[PDB]
């Protein structure tokens, strides 16, 4: 879950102004054009901050998209509304940057997406532009930019 | 030609830039008229 | 203008609520002046004279003489223009959204012009104020990853050629070793005729519950405080001397004069937070602004500011 | 000294006249016409206030008006009566705005 369902116990201390961007509740990129193409899919399962691939159905549904990559990578999910169940997905041909899930690494380090959508060290897709932080146990983020798909 | 009076009206994003310039000095002056240091 | 544009309206309705930037408190009213201009340079020119020999004695006939030399130098200042972009609801979008007792999305984080721009606002002002101080601009709490800036661009902690001073790692709780090496910066101190003037010392919150112990027995009704007071007294013709404290600062001690001739503070007209006129809009309800500030305008006379380092481990 | 008393009255008159139509401009019209920075750029009392009155009748009474009452579609000389009638028309249409 984007958003931390439990409830906090104390209000927040709105003193500091560093390193208050490290959180998974950060939607978007870091970096944001105004002319960058933007679509909405249905979701399957929870692919927030993950590499994205087209999953078909039976034919009687539409076409969804569920966490995954390799060669049937498509997109990167960057956004998610939980009452509609849309997925926001910037396309593979479109230029990314921002914090994604890494599989649980220095800034340089080149990174392919796995098949659980998760960015790992190695064809290439981005790049790493930071070091892993941990948010929960298994839960890794990193600062990569990812510019398409070339070996 | 500042926001603080309510007689000024802006008539484009220029002026009304400029107002907000003005009324951030105003405050400046303002801030070091009513201040009042520790000498101890 | 406003009927035109409401987000011009919200933003004249919501700027007084804006506090006033901290690093006011560390320059006299006359230390500040406004320069008109975005993004650029200004310079401007100083004549010394220097002394190349010994003089030369006036007996019988002579033609050799010693001469007396003469130096420009050309300082430069520069200015920057940044900016940033924020999301928030679009205005004709709000009645969808209000809430009871609130209005904005907090499942997908997403809030009304108005309090959109304030806190945007609060943010970098604080990010200003960091700069003024440290002279640096970076958004981790360790200081890297700095945003690469233009030369002639300093704050009052890395300006180059001032007096520095380093307490070491055994004496980093004994204010007596503390207090020995502000002496030697003062000493270093070089505020020649500008003596008579208010100086201004900047101190860390840990290094600031040292001072108010008593002075070391223990002198009764003596402080370490009025002992360093007194000190910087010594030097500035018994004119006030101010002490204020700075979470920014961390083990570091910085004392500079309040005179406007030996440290003049010039920014610009438009560093402090600016809506700007473009909006992006879409079919659905989230818009984006954005926030223009200037940086730069800090000259200093050198060997004027003394930097005290506490080295902790 | 009845005379001289009259005379008084008479400049009250005008002065509350120059009063209102000098508060009711300032909301109106701009900034850029008051009476100091007027004074600055050196013009006389009795200018000031015929050009504040052409300026509310220029805002306010529309230019069909202008050129079938005051017969010219230029303020610029139309003063006295007709200017009059134009003002009481603009205090008209503030009125009813």
């Amino acid at each position: 879950m984007k958003n931390p369902q439990q409830d906090s116990g104390l209000l927040s201390n709105s003193i500091d102004f560093r390193d208050q961007n490290l959180i998974f509740s950060n939607s978007g990129g870091v970096c944001t054009s105004s002319k960058d193409k933007i679509e909405n899919y249905p979701a399957k399962g929870y692919p927030y901050k993950r590499g994205v691939k087209l999953s078909f159905g039976d034919g009687t549904t539409e076409l969804e998209v569920e966490a995954g990559g390799g060669d049937d990578l498509y997109g990167v999910c960057s956004d998610i509304d939980e009452f509609s169940g849309m997925a926001t997905v910037i396309p593979i041909t479109n230029n990314f940057t921002g914090y994604l899930t890494l599989k649980k690494v220095n800034p340089g380090d080149k990174l392919n997406f796995n098949q659980h959508g998760e960015l790992e060290k190695v064809s290439v897709n981005a790049i790493a532009l930071s070091k892993a932080h941990k948010l929960t146990e298994d839960l890794f983020i990193v600062l990569a930019s990812v510019f398409g798909n070339r070996a | 030609a500042s926001l603080l009076d309510s007689n000024f009206v802006p008539i484009n994003f220029t002026e009304f830039v400029q107002a907000i310039s003005n009324t951030y000095k105003q405050r400046r002056i303002q801030f070091y008229e009513n201040l009042k240091r520790h000498k101890r | 203008l406003f009927d035109e544009n409401y987000y011009a309206k919200a933003v004249a309705n919501i700027i007084g609520e804006v506090k006033d930037p901290i690093m006011y408190k560390w320059f006299s009213p006359d230390q500040i002046e406004d320069v008109d201009l975005q993004m650029g340079y200004q310079k401007t020119v100083k004549w010394d004279a220097f002394l190349n020999a010994n003089p030369t004695t006036i007996a019988n006939e002579v033609n050799t003489i010693s001469t007396i030399g003469f130096s420009s130098e050309v300082v430069r200042l520069n200015y920057l223009k940044l900016q940033y972009k924020f999301r928030h609801l679009k205005q004709t979008s709000e009645k969808f959204y209000t809430s009871d007792s609130y209005i904005g999305d907090i499942n997908n984080n997403l809030l009304p012009f108005a309090q959109a721009y304030k806190l945007a606002s609060s943010e970098i002002i604080k990010l200003i104020n960091h700069f003024v101080l440290t002279g640096t601009v970076s958004i981790q709490k360790d200081g890297k990853n700095q945003k690469r800036l233009l030369p002639n661009m300093y704050g009052l902690l890395n300006m180059p050629e001032q007096i520095k001073e380093e307490v070491a790692s055994g004496d980093k709780d004994k204010m007596d070793k503390i207090f020995e090496k502000i002496e030697a910066g003062l000493s270093k101190l070089e505020l020649g005729d500008e003596f008579s003037t208010p100086m201004m010392v900047i101190v860390d919150p840990a290094t600031s519950l040292k001072l108010v112990k008593p002075y070391a027995a223990a002198s009764s009704c003596e402080k370490w405080e009025d002992v360093l007071i007194q000190t910087i007294k010594a030097i500035n013709n018994r004119e006030d001397v101010y002490i204020e404290t700075s979470n920014l600062l961390k083990h570091k001690i910085l004392i500079y004069p309040l005179n406007s001739e030996l440290i003049k503070f010039k920014p610009s007209k438009y560093m402090l937070p600016t809506p700007n006129e473009q909006v992006d809009k879409d079919s659905t309800d989230v818009a984006h602004s954005y926030i223009d500030f200037v940086l730069g305008g800090l000259l200093a006379t050198r060997k004027t500011i003394l930097q005290v380092n506490i080295k902790q481990s | 000294v009845e005379e001289r008393e009259r005379i008084e009255k008479q400049l009250l008159l005008e002065a509350e006249r120059i009063n209102e139509i000098d508060t009711l401009a300032k909301a109106h019209l701009s900034n850029h016409f008051n009476k100091e920075v007027l004074l600055a750029k050196g013009y006389t009392l009795k200018d000031i206030m015929q050009a504040q009155r052409r300026e509310l009748v220029r805002k306010f009474v529309p230019i069909e008006q202008i050129k079938a009452i005051a017969k010219v579609s230029d303020i610029s000389h139309i003063d006295g009566e007709i200017l009059e009638q134009l003002v009481s028309l603009a205090k008209v249409n503030i009125k009813l705005r």
